[PDB]
Order: structure tokens, then C-alpha cells, then sequence
């Protein structure tokens, strides 16, 4: 089933506007980087063997050029961590007083008593994300407290200061105010947040403990990431077991070869053990630089996604979650990032009949902002995404030419 | 009468330790709840052909049976290997005995050594004149039927006696029920615990869930 | 001549073995190849008798310089390294043959002979060894007679052979055929090698009943069944051994290796060089150990600056102060705390335009290669 | 050093032909790497052979070459559609989405051609000096509640002004700056004033 | 010519599968480029080497068809992922984006 059938009750003059409204905080997660695995072309195709190396030496540059790959997919994994992470100048720390106007983010915030810096929902995401044969991995650049700083840096300084902080230098703003920007971005009066402030702050909470019991319960949240993982482990163990295969020679031991057939012939054999384990090194190879395309695609989106939905706020549809974005919150993952979205969801809509104009003395009035809406007895004019009827006056609504022109105007009274 | 082999006559394929690994073996396994020939011996030694391998289940009380026989006429006419266990030895002999209508036991020779509540579960195959056995011992309470679990069996010789065997019997001391299975070229997935010890398998070709389970690996 | 400013990796760190291990079972049994060739009477071509060898010493050294043999043709292993390498059991089929057919008698032949009476496996594996016995077969002598890879076939299909001394090519030849298997399995047949007292806790050079390798041996938890003499991981390679000599089971841990990158600045600026083994305590190499190996040649810092140089978790290096190289955890920017309060407000009285500079590729060289000709020039 | 992005590029590219012409210079496995050398010297049954190998040798390279070609060029496409995605949206028009267009907030852009690239000049706006103000999010009038229009309340101590986001410009709180609704018992931190 | 962009995928791909197809006539090297014919021909020993020529060809064919099949895979993925924002941005709303 494609989803549940619904046909919209569509008529020339009526108009639903909700009454009411629901603060809902989203989780986006996105793989940032990938382990950073080197190989050494002797120790895995000729590894200890003299006499396998010079055979090797016959095929120049391979994987010398392999290994350059490699190198360069492992410098690529630090530069996407950076780029996503390392988006913020100073290191922002909130105030010893969490009086944000209701809003609690204490499940999102640093907590002191851990080793590592990490807040509730960075550890729950921690604990959701679970050779010598010339392979190694190497290290990140960044650590994973790190980057648990650059994350407390950014989420401070958006509590902090809004939008200001990625413009320029961090301008403090009360957070209810900071709301109300927020609100006047989305279309919505920032009297509507003053005056829901509590019901405003309590829904902020309850979507964060809602987020909280979903990480804490399903572990299929973190696919994305572990989908990676999962990736660059297998191919690691492919690239191991291919070491096992004869290809063709009496044995896949390059000692059992040496230690058994003269030089003449023991060449023939290792060239056939040089020639598997190559191919095999080649793939395993193209498969990891195809990978870190598609890691560097999902990094360079999380970068711009931290830059334009973290740092500001966005106008762009469904770049920031479901409904209209408000703020976003990031949270450092094993090898990724998740964005914790938090948008305007219309709640209670409610019918209306509605008219493109208003005739008063031969004249047609067309709302400044705003829609004209009745009851069934009274014509106001309200905002579109919040149903807050008011008398229609000359400071509502502007003139402009006569009542002749527009089709579906109406007769009523501007004050 | 005819059985269900459950999950038994699983060993090991060779003798390299391995530890917390999942093994994949192309070995002759008996297949998982198999047709096993039931035989009785109370109040039964008849022709039983080798194919390509045969497996051995004996459930024992009082040691009525100690021995095998494996040839293809058994008359001396050819080369036949002959295993007795009586009392604590071990008796292994290769030669043309002239074996009697029909041997029992009361209660140009080539090679020669000389070393219910019990099951004693068996494994035999020629492979390329090389006689190889399996064996293990276990205890369990039950007469009826093979009791319902899982254990490893171990190799205990190899015998190349390099004799065409296309037939097999057993050896009964008449003053003891005897499964004959068999084993065929399947692939197990044998699952060996931390300590080596084979805790679990897989019949890759048992039904679509064990070949998934042999595809993936788990 | 010039280098940048960076790390690269340039070589491969590897501890190299200190000595070499033998280690073979101390069996002084000989085994008893001179009741085989030197025999004195020898089986036919369709009942060639099997030999069975096993829990001996076998000496190939003579058997190969022996002058007596016309032909000594080894197939699957080295007649030389016969004596290192060694076997579980060793088969001998001995049996006199027309003189013209010993090419038959070869992996991979067909013939009246390689296929009737005789066959060798494809896969064959040992060393077959003839010569001429004119002056003790040939009479005329007619014992001998001829009618699956080893099998023997005990208007008849069976003709005998006549010798006779006047006759090359007709000429009888007795011949033995060497038959080796190599399954990882408790060797019993092995080489005249001296075995010697084995180390542990350091890189040596190993030899278990023919089973080269390098690596540190060290004492092992790992219950080994009683059949089990080796242990192997998931690369095919041996994890664990069992010694043939004293029953004990020893890990096989290969010698520390790791990749060698070498910091420096830009030679443009000094010619110093720090040097990191990747992956490395600081023991099998002014000396810091990092998380991502050791670094030699830094000075350790407490400061944290911008990073210079990344080395790996968190570790930076650069070239300042006279002047060295200094090793430093990475600092991720300047402390800033916002005065925040629920009623302050930072508005900016004034303003910047600031013009800064964002460079995109945009296209790449249009490079065609002939294929052919790349690969075949004018050919 | 800020032209690093072409120059990676173009050095790639240069040192990818050059391993693509070394790897001429190999075996294989042949007696010679020199075509003309084993034609010239064996009979064709052994040419056949040594060919072959350099044959193989070669079109291996070959193929390792034009898959890294490949995926590089798949790169400099992304980077290329970036370049054209921020070209339309920020030489032809101004961007509200942040730090796509440099620091602060973006005015406008002006392209540069670049060997094999593109250099833009992001003109930004960015706030220099800030003050500190108390701020209150509503004002009482006569039991009325004044939210501003477009901007912020802010006080300099003693009065009250009401002023737009990014720059102080304070101006006297009047009913033309303001609008009405409901009343001071609702908004959390309402302060007393009047309303010109 | 206006469902070009379509077409092109259309066409390689069908282009991808037609040369993997034609890549099974190919000797490479060995004495004939069927199987079967082989077999009948020669003993083991050395059809055992005409078919390791042939393996050898047939896989590599096989690797670059994948390869190529890989790369394609990423660029009509990543073009999917600008339909996807599209769609969003441009269908479920109206876009200021230049
Ligand atoms: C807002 O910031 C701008 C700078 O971004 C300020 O303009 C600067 O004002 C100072 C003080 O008048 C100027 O310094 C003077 O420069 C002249 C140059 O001839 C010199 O002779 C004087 O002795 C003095 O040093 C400075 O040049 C000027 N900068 C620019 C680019 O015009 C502006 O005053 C600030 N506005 C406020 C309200 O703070
Ligand atoms: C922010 O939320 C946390 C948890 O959701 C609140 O801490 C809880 O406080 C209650 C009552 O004091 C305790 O019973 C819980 O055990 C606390 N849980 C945790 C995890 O600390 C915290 O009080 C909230 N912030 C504010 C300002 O109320
Ligand atoms: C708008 O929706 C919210 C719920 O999101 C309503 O708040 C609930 O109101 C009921 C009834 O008064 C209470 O039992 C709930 O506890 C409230 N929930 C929260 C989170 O406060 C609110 O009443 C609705 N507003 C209107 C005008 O209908
Ligand atoms: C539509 O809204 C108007 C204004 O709220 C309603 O008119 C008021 O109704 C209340 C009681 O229902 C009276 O106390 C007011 O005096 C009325 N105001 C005026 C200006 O007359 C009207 O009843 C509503 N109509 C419907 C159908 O709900
Ligand atoms: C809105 O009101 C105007 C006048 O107040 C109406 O115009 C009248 O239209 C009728 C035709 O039905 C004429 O006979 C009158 O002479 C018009 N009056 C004037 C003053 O022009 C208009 O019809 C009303 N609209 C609706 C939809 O009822
Ligand atoms: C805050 O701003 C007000 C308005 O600009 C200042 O009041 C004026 O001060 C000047 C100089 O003292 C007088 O000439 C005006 O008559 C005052 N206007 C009014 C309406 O009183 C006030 O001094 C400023 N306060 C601070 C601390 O800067
Ligand atoms: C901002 O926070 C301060 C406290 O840091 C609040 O001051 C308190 O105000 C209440 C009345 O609302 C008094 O009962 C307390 O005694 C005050 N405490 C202190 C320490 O002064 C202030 O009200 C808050 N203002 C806003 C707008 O939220
Ligand atoms: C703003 O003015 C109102 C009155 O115009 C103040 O409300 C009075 O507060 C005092 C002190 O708490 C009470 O004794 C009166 O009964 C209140 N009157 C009314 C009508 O509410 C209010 O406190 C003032 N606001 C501030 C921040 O001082
Ligand atoms: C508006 O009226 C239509 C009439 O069919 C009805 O289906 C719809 O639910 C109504 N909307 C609301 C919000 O009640
Ligand atoms: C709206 O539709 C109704 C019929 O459903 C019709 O009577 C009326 O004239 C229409 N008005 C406009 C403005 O289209
Ligand atoms: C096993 O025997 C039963 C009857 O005893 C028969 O129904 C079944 O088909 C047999 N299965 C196999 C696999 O032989
Ligand atoms: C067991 O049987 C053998 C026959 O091979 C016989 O020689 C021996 O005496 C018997 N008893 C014992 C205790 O071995
Ligand atoms: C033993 O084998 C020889 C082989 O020629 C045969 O002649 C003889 O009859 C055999 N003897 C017995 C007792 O089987
Ligand atoms: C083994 O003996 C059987 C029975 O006579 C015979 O059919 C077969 O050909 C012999 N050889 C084998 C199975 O290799
Ligand atoms: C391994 O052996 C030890 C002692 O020998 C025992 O305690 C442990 O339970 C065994 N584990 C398994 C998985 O057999
Ligand atoms: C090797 O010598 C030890 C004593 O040094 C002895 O215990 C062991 O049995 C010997 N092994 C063999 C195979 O001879
Ligand atoms: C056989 O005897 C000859 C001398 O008669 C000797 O040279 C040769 O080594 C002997 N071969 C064997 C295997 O004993
Ligand atoms: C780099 O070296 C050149 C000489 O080759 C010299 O002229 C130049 O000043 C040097 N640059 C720096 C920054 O030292
Ligand atoms: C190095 O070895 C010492 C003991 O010799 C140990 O304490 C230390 O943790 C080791 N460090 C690393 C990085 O392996
Ligand atoms: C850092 O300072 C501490 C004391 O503050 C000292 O013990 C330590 O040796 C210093 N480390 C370095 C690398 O200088
Ligand atoms: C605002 O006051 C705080 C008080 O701690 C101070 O740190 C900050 O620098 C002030 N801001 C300005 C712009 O003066």
C-alpha cells in the first residue's frame, strides 16, 4: 500500500487554518568518515620473501600507486571529519545558570561527571555503534573527545546566540526571544511564542525525551553508520580470506612453495600467487576509493547541512526535517554526525470560508498579511499559519483599485 | 525400521584447532534428521553396502558388539580389514580370513595391530586406499530411539589398507540395537566455541533456512 | 632534491628474527629404503607392491646422488629439499617395466601403460626413480606381464615381457616411484636435520616438521585435542603450534611491524626530521609515545597550538622554537564564553564588507590514450 | 598557496600520466620490456608468449588508469556542479543560506576564471561592534502588550527604544513601531513603558 | 531529443550488458573461445590451461563490467539525490534559490 487515501475538501472559498500547533524534534544522521586502513604491497602479496619481492619488482608501480590511494583516502576521511565538524572559530561554553525560558537541552549538553565530555543522548549514540597481514589502521586526527568539543561548541553557541555566532561574533539573546525570531522566520507572529511559552518549551521537552527512549530502545536507528562499518570490515575480511586461494599453484603458503620446489619452478608458482593477490589488492582498492566517494558525498552534505541548519535557519523544504525548521542541534556519532531538527508542525486546522478581497466604498482591500477568513457571521483577517482572527481595518489591509476586477471578492466593513 | 539421524554424526574434518570461528567443511557428514537403518538384537548381520562412505551408531549396555568387518566378498577370496575388540584390546587385521555363512562371535597377510546407556557413534571412509575413523563416547538414558543433541566426534586412526570395500558388517557376542547411517559430500557449517569444541552446526543443504544461514555465515 | 612541508610515509618498520628454529621429532629410526631398490626380486607391472614407510628418517641425500639410478625425476617437490621439508608417510612402488615406457609414468600421460595398469594422479607428488637391470633381469626371463590413479588389476588382455640381455629401448628398467601427501598432519617421516633448542619471547625463524615461519612464540592457554598439531587463523597462516618434540602448545605472534613516516618541515626552511613508527611501542625501536605510534626526534610539548603536521589522535607537530621539532596535542580554538542572561542583548553598533575568496575546480585535462598503440606501438 | 585546489588537480593529473607511461618500462614477466626488442629476437612461437605477458602487463595498467581517471573525473563534476550551483545562486542572485556564500551575511558575489577552475569574490556583511543592552520581549502600556513590529526593545539604562536586529539605531517605542495583543499577563518578563 | 539525458542511461546500460555479452567469443589466448569445444578436445592436462585462459578473460570482463557498473551507480545516485531535493524543495514548497 502506497499509504492511506485522503481527498482534500478543495471548494473556490474555503480555507483550513490550524488553531493549534506541535513542536516536533527530528533525528537525521548521516555517515561523516570511514576507518582509515593502509596496506603494505609486500607484507601482504610477498610478505618476508625476498624472492617473491624481486618477482614483484617485475610490475613497476602498482601497488606503490595502491598505497598512494590509500594515503590519499585516509588523508580525505580527516578532511571530511573536519569540514563537517570544525565549523566554529571559538570553543562557545553555556553559562553555569540553564535559564533558557523552559527549555531544558540538558539530555544535549555536555555532562561534567564523564571522562569524556559527551552528553546523554552522544553516549547512548556511542553505545548503539559497535590484521597482520600488512593491513593497518590508522588513527583519526580528530578524537572522539574532539569532536565532542567541536559539537558542545556549536550547541552552545546556537543557545547562546542564535544564528549570530555563525555570522560573526556571538551575539548573546535571551532564548525565548531567539524563539521568537525563530517563529517570525516561519511566518508566525512572535506573540504566538510569547504567549505559548510554556506549552512551547514543555513540547521541546517531552520531543527530546521522546528521542531519548527511542535511542535507548531501537537499535536500528544508527543504520547508516553501521551499514559503513559494516562495509569496511567485510571488505577487510574479503581481502584477508583472498590470501587462502591457490590460483592456480600447488599451494597458497608462499613458505610451503619455497621451502619445497627449486628456484625455477617455485617462480612459476609465486607468479601465480603474485598474480591472485594483486588482482585482489586492485579491488579491494577500487571498491574503497567508490566507498569514499560516497562517504565524501554524504560528509560534503552534513557540512553544508551543519552550515545552513545548525548555524541558521533554513527555508529550504525538508532540508531540516519534516514541517517548518526552526533550529537544529548537533550530536557527534561514531564516524558520523546526527542532527536532532526541531520544526513547526501545524496541529488543529479548523474550516473556513475565505475571500481574495474586500469591498468597502467601491474599493477592494487585500490583506497586507494575512488571509481574510469567517466565521459565518463575522469577516477577520488572520495569519496563515495561526488562526488569530482580528477586525478588519485600514492598518490590516491596503487599497487598490475598485471592486470590478477581482473574481470572489466580498461586501463587508473596514474599520 | 527406519529412524531420524537428528543432529548427530558430526566430527571433525581435520585435526587443525580452531577457536570462536564459524567453519565451513565440504566433508561426508550425515545429513540432519536422516533415514538411519534400525537393526536389532534381541530375541541382525545382513549385507550392508559401503557406497561412499558409512557412518556408525551403537547404543550399548553390555558390549554385545566389538567389531566390523569390511570387504567386498568376504569370503577369501580378497583382501578384507577386520577389527575385534575384545575384552581391552584392540585387534586390527587385513588378510583373507575365510569367514564362516554367517560370522558371529560367542560368548597373505599384509597388516597386522594389536593395541542402553553408552553411545559409541562411529565414522568410516576409504578415501584413495586410506582408511580413516571417527569415534566418540557419550553417555545418555534412553533405549527407544537416538536421544536429541549435539556432540563432536574425534579420529582416532588412520588404516591404509588400500582394500576395495563395497561391504561392511558387524560383530555381535551371542551368549544391543545398531544404527547404520550414511554420509554423503555436504557442506556443514560448524561453529567452534572459544575452547575448540564444536557446540553447534549447520546442514547447508537441510532446507532453505540452513542454506541461508550458509550464505551468510551465522 | 626538495621536500614540502608534511609527513610522508616512506618505508616499512620490521623487527628481524634473531635466530633460526629447528624442530623435528627426535627419531634415530632409519628408513628402509635399501630393502626397496636393492631388492632382489621386484614385483610386476599390474601388482606392483605398495611399500608402506613411516616413523623413519629418510636420507633422499644418498638416494639422489647415487650414480646407479638412469633417471631421477621429482614432480611436485625439489629432489634437494627433500631432506628439510618432511612427510607423514612415504610410499614406494616398485615394479620393471619396458624401457621405452618410463616417459609414460609421468603426471598427465597416456598410454598403454599409463592408463591400463599404472596411472599417476595429476596431482602427483613425489619422485619417480628408474634404471636398467639388463644384468640381473634380463635372461629369456618372462615373469614379467602386464594387463584410477593407483589401482592394480589383479582373448586375454594380459601379454608378458621376454628379456633378454641382447636386447636399448627394449631393455628392461626396475624402477621405484616415490609417493608423498602434504596434509597438515603429524609428520612421521622426516629428514636427517638436526633439531635444536627452541626460544621464546623473541623473533626467530621456526621450523615445525618442515613448517617454516617467522614469528615470537610464547606460552598458550589453547587446549589442543590430542590430534591436533596445528593451529591456523583465518588467513590460512599457523596461529598456534604444537611442539613435535615436548607435547606443549606455543602461540605463534608474527614480529611487530609498522609503517615509518618521517615529519619534517620544508627543507627550504631546516633539514631536521622527526621520525614516527606507526602502529609501535617505543621499545622494539627525545623519544614520545602516541596513540598513533612512536614519535622520535619531537620534543614533547604541554603548550597547544593550531595544528602543523598531523600525526594522529589529536597529535600535531611543527617546526618552532633554537628552532626544533615539537610534538603538541592540538588545540581547537580560543576559549569563549557568552554572557548570556535572560535579559541582555548584544546588538552591533557598526560593520565590515568583507571580500573573501572561494576556488573551485571546474574541469580537468582532456587526456586521450591510443589504446593500441599504448599497448602495441606500431607491432 | 590558494590556488592549492587547481593545483592538486592538475598534479594528479600530471603524476597519473606519468605512472601510465613508467608502467611502459616493465616486464611482466617477459624477457624485455622492449616490444621491438623481443620481436627482433625470437622466433613467433616465443614471441607469442613474451607478447603476451607485456600485453597483459599493459592493459592491466591501462585499466587501473581509467578507472582512477574515472572516479576522479566523477569528482570534479561534483565539484563542478557545486561551482555552477553557487554561481546561479550567488553571482545571479543573493543567498539566505548560510556560509554558502562565505562568511556573514552574503550581498553579492563576482566571478573569476581560474586554469581549470572558478574564483569567486564573496561580498559579505558582518556585524563589527556590539553593545550590551537590556532587552525585554514586550512592553506594558495600559494593560496592553506591545511586541515590536521588526526589531528588538532595548534599553541604554533608563529608557526604552526599540531598535532593528543588526544595527542600533534606537528609536523613540510608538505605536507605528509596535502592534498589540492580549494583555501583561501572559508574556513572560514584560516591562513598564509607554507607547508614544 | 528532449528525453535525452534517459535515453543515455538507457543506452549505456544496454551497451554495458551487450559488451559483457560479446566478451564470451573472445579467445583470449586460448585455442577457442567455447567451452564446451574445448573439453571435447583435448585431455585434462591441457584443457585445464585452455580453460584457466579463458577464466581468466571472462573474470576480468567481468570486474570491469561491475566497476564501470559502480561508478554509474554513484552518478545516477547522485543525480536521484538532486531530484530528491527537488522534489522537496520545488514541489512541496516554493524555493528562493536562484
Ligand atoms: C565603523 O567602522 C569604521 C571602520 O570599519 C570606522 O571608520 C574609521 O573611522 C576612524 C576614525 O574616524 C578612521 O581613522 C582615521 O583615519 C584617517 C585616515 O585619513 C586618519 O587621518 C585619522 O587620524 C584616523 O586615524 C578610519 O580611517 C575609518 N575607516 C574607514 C575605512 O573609513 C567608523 O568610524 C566606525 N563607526 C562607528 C560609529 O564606530
Ligand atoms: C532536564 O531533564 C532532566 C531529565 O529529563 C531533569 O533531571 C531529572 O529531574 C528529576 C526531578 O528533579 C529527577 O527525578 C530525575 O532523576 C532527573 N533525571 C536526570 C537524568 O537528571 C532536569 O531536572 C531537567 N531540567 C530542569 C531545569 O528541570
Ligand atoms: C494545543 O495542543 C496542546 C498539546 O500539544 C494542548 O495542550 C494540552 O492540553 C490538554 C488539555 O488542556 C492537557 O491535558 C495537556 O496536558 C496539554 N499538553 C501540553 C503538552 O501542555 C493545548 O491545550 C492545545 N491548545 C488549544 C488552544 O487547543
Ligand atoms: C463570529 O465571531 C463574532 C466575533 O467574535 C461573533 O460575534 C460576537 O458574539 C458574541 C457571542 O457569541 C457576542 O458577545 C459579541 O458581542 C459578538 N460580537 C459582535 C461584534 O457582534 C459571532 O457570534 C461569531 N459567529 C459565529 C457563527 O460563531
Ligand atoms: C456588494 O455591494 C454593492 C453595493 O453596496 C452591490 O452593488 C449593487 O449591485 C446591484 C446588482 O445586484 C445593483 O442593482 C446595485 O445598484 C449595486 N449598488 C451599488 C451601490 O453599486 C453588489 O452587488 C454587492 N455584491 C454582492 C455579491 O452582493
Ligand atoms: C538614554 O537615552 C535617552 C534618550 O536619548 C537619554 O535621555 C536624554 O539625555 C539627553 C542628555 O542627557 C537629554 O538632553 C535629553 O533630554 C534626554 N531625553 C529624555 C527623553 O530624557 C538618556 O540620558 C540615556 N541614558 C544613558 C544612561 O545613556
Ligand atoms: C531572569 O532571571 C532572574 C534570576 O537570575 C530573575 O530574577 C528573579 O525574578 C523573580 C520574579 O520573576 C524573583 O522572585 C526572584 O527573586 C528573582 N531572582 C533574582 C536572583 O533576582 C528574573 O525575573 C528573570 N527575568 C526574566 C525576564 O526571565
Ligand atoms: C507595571 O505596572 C503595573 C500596574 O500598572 C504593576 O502592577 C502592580 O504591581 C504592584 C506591585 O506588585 C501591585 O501592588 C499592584 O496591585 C499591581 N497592579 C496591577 C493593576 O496589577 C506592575 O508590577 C508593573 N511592572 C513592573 C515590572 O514593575
Ligand atoms: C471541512 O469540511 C469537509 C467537508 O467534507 C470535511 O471533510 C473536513 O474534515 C472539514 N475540516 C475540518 C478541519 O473540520
Ligand atoms: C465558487 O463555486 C460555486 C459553485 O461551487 C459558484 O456558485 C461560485 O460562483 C464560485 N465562485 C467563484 C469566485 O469562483
Ligand atoms: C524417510 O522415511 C519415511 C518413512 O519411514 C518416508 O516417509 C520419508 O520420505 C523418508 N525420507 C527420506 C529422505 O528418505
Ligand atoms: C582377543 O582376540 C584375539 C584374536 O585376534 C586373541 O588372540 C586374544 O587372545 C583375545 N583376547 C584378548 C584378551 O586379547
Ligand atoms: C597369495 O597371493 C598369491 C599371489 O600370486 C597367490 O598366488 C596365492 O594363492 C595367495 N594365497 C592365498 C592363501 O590367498
Ligand atoms: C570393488 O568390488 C566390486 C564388487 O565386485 C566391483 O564391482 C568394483 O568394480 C570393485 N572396484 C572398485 C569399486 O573400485
Ligand atoms: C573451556 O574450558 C574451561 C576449562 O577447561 C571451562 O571452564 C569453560 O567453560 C570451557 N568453555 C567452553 C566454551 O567449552
Ligand atoms: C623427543 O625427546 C623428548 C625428550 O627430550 C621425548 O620426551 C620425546 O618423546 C621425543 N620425541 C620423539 C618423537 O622422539
Ligand atoms: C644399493 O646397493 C648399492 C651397492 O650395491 C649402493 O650403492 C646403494 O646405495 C644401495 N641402495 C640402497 C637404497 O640401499
Ligand atoms: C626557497 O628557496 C629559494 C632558493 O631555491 C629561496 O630563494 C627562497 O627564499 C626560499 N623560500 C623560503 C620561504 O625560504
Ligand atoms: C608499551 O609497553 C608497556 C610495557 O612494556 C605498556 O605499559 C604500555 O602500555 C605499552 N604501550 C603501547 C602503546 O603499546
Ligand atoms: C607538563 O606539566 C607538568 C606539570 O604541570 C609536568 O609534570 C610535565 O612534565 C609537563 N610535560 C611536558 C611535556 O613538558
Ligand atoms: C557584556 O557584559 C559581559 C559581562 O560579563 C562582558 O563580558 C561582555 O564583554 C560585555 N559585552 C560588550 C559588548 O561589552
Amino acid at each position: 500500500s502506497l499509504g492511506a487515501e485522503n481527498s482534500v475538501a478543495y471548494s473556490n472559498n474555503s480555507i483550513a487554518i490550524p488553531t493549534n500547533f506541535t513542536i516536533s524534534v527530528t533525528t537525521e544522521i548521516l555517515p561523516v568518515s570511514m576507518t582509515k586502513t593502509s596496506v603494505d604491497c609486500t607484507m601482504y602479496i610477498c610478505g618476508d620473501s625476498t624472492e617473491c619481492s624481486n618477482l614483484l619488482l617485475q610490475y613497476g608501480s602498482f601497488c606503490t600507486q595502491l598505497n598512494r590511494a590509500l594515503t590519499g583516502i585516509a588523508v580525505e576521511q580527516d578532511k571530511n571529519t573536519q569540514e563537517v565538524f570544525a565549523q566554529v572559530k571559538q570553543i562557545y561554553k553555556t553559562p553555569p545558570i540553564k535559564d533558557f525560558g523552559g527549555f531544558n537541552f540538558s539530555q544535549i549538553l555536555p555532562d561534567p561527571s564523564k571522562p569524556s565530555k559527551r552528553s546523554f543522548i552522544e553516549d547512548l549514540l556511542f553505545n548503539k555503534v559497535t590484521k597482520f597481514n600488512g593491513l593497518t589502521v590508522l588513527p583519526p586526527l580528530l578524537t572522539d573527545e574532539m569532536i565532542a568539543q567541536y559539537t558542545s561548541a556549536l550547541l552552545a553557541g546556537t543557545i547562546t546566540s542564535g544564528w549570530t555566532f555563525g555570522a560573526g561574533a556571538a551575539l548573546q539573546i535571551p532564548f525565548a526571544m531567539q524563539m521568537a525570531y525563530r517563529f517570525n522566520g516561519i511566518g508566525v507572529t512572535q506573540n504566538v511564542l510569547y504567549e505559548n511559552q510554556k506549552l512551547i518549551a514543555n513540547q521541546f521537552n517531552s520531543a527530546i525525551g521522546k528521542i531519548q527512549d527511542s535511542l535507548s530502545s531501537t537499535a536500528s536507528a544508527l543504520g547508516k553508520l553501521q551499514d559503513v562499518v559494516n562495509q569496511n570490515a567485510q571488505a577487510l575480511n574479503t581481502l584477508v580470506k583472498q590470501l587462502s586461494s591457490n590460483f592456480g599453484a600447488i599451494s597458497s603458503v608462499l613458505n610451503d612453495i619455497l621451502s619445497r620446489l627449486d628456484p625455477p619452478e617455485a617462480e612459476v608458482q609465486i607468479d601465480r600467487l603474485i598474480t591472485g593477490r594483486l588482482q585482489s589488492l586492485q579491488t579491494y582498492v577500487t571498491q574503497q576509493l567508490i566507498r569514499a566517494a560516497e562517504i565524501r558525498a554524504s560528509a560534503n552534505l552534513a557540512a553544508t547541512k551543519m552550515s545552513e541548519c545548525v548555524l541558521g535557519q533554513s527555508k529550504r523544504v525538508d532540508f531540516c526535517g519534516k514541517g517548518y525548521h526552526l533550529m537544529s542541534f548537533p550530536q557527534s556519532a561514531p564516524h558520523g554526525v546526527v542532527f536532532l531538527h526541531v520544526t513547526y508542525v501545524p496541529a488543529q486546522e479548523k474550516n473556513f470560508t475565505t475571500a481574495p478581497a474586500i469591498c468597502h466604498d467601491g474599493k477592494a482591500h487585500f490583506p497586507r498579511e494575512g488571509v481574510f477568513v469567517s466565521n459565518g457571521t463575522h469577516w477577520f483577517v488572520t495569519q496563515r499559519n495561526f488562526y488569530e482572527p482580528q477586525i478588519i481595518t485600514t492598518d490590516n489591509t491596503f487599497v487598490s483599485g475598485n471592486c470590478d476586477v477581482v473574481i470572489g471578492i466580498v461586501n463587508n466593513t473596514v474599520y | 525400521a527406519y529412524t531420524n539421524s537428528f543432529t548427530r554424526g558430526v566430527y571433525y574434518p581435520d585435526k587443525v584447532f580452531r577457536s570462536s570461528v564459524l567453519h565451513s567443511t565440504q566433508d561426508l557428514f550425515l545429513p540432519f534428521f536422516s533415514n538411519v537403518t534400525w537393526f536389532h538384537a534381541i530375541h541382525d548381520n545382513p549385507v550392508l553396502p559401503f557406497n561412499d562412505g558409512v557412518y556408525f551408531a551403537s547404543t550399548e549396555k553390555s558390549n554385545i558388539i566389538r567389531g566390523w568387518i569390511f570387504g567386498t566378498t568376504l569370503d577369501s577370496k580378497t583382501q578384507s580389514l577386520l577389527i575385534v575388540n575384545n575384552a581391552t584390546n584392540v585387534v586390527i587385521k587385513v588378510c583373507e580370513f575365510q569367514f564362516c555363512n554367517d560370522p558371529f562371535l560367542g560368548v597373505n597377510c599384509t597388516f597386522e595391530y594389536v593395541s542402553f546407556k553408552n553411545l559409541r557413534e562411529f565414522v568410516f571412509k576409504n578415501i584413495d586406499g586410506y582408511f580413516k575413523i571417527y569415534s566418540k563416547h557419550t553417555p545418555i538414558n534412553l533405549v527407544r530411539d537416538l536421544p536429541q543433541g549435539f556432540s563432536a566426534l574425534e579420529p582416532l586412526v588412520d588404516l591404509p589398507i588400500g582394500i576395495n570395500i563395497t561391504r561392511f558388517q558387524t560383530l555381535l557376542a551371542l551368549h544391543a540395537a545398531y544404527y547404520v547411517g550414511y554420509l554423503q559430500p555436504r557442506t556443514f557449517l560448524l561453529k567452534y566455541n572459544e575452547n575448540g569444541t564444536i557446540t553447534d552446526a549447520v546442514d547447508c543443504a537441510l532446507d532453505p533456512l540452513s542454506e541461508t544461514k550458509c550464505t551468510l555465515k551465522s | 632534491f626538495t621536500v614540502e612541508k608534511g609527513i610522508y610515509q616512506t618505508s616499512n618498520f620490521r623487527v628481524q628474527p634473531t635466530e633460526s628454529i629447528v624442530r623435528f621429532p627426535n627419531i634415530t629410526n632409519l628408513c628402509p629404503f635399501g630393502e626397496v631398490f636393492n631388492a632382489t626380486r621386484f614385483a610386476s607391472v599390474y601388482a606392483w607392491n605398495r611399500k608402506r614407510i613411516s616413523n623413519c628418517v629418510a636420507d633422499y641425500s644418498v638416494l639422489y646422488n647415487s650414480a646407479s639410478f638412469s633417471t631421477f625425476k621429482c614432480y611436485g617437490v625439489s629432489p634437494t629439499k627433500l631432506n628439510d621439508l618432511c612427510f607423514t608417510n612415504v610410499y614406494a612402488d616398485s615394479f620393471v617395466i619396458r624401457g621405452d615406457e618410463v616417459r609414460q609414468i609421468a603426471p598427465g600421460q597416456t598410454g598403454k601403460i599409463a592408463d591400463y595398469n599404472y596411472k599417476l594422479p595429476d596431482d602427483f607428488t613425489g619422485c619417480v626413480i628408474a634404471w636398467n637391470s639388463n644384468n640381473l633381469d634380463s635372461k629369456g626371463n618372462y615373469n614379467y606381464l602386464y594387463r584410477k590413479p593407483f589401482e592394480r588389476d589383479i582373448y586375454f588382455p594380459l601379454q608378458s615381457y621376454g628379456f633378454q640381455p641382447t636386447n636399448v629401448g627394449y631393455q628392461p628398467y626396475r624402477v621405484v616411484v616415490l609417493s608423498f601427501e602434504l596434509l597438515h598432519a603429524p609428520a612421521t617421516v622426516c629428514g636427517p636435520k638436526k633439531s635444536t633448542n627452541l626460544v621464546k619471547n623473541k623473533c626467530v625463524n621456526f621450523n615445525f616438521n618442515g613448517l617454516t615461519g617467522t614469528g615470537v612464540l610464547t606460552e598458550s592457554n589453547k587446549k589442543f585435542l590430542p590430534f591436533q598439531q596445528f593451529g591456523r587463523d583465518i588467513a590460512d597462516t599457523t596461529d598456534a603450534v604444537r611442539d613435535p618434540q615436548t607435547l606443549e602448545i606455543l602461540d605463534i605472534t608474527p614480529c611487530s611491524f609498522g609503517g615509518v613516516s618521517v615529519i619534517t618541515p620544508g627543507t627550504n626552511t631546516s633539514n631536521q626530521v622527526a621520525v614516527l613508527y606507526q602502529g609501535v611501542n617505543c621499545t622494539e625501536v627525545n623519544v614520545f609515545q602516541t596513540r598513533a605510534g612512536c614519535l622520535i626526534g619531537a620534543e614533547h610539548v604541554n603548550n597547544s597550538y593550531e595544528c602543523d603536521i598531523p600525526i594522529g589522535a589529536g597529535i600535531c607537530a611543527s617546526y618552532q622554537t633554537s628552532q626544533s621539532i615539537i610534538a603538541y596535542t592540538m588545540s581547537l580554538g580560543a576559549e569563549n564564553s557568552v554572557a548570556y542572561s535572560n535579559n541582555s542583548i548584544a546588538i552591533p553598533t557598526n560593520f565590515t564588507i568583507s571580500v573573501t575568496t572561494e576556488i573551485l575546480p571546474v574541469s580537468m585535462t582532456k587526456t586521450s590514450v591510443d589504446c593500441t598503440m599504448y599497448i602495441c606501438g606500431d607491432s
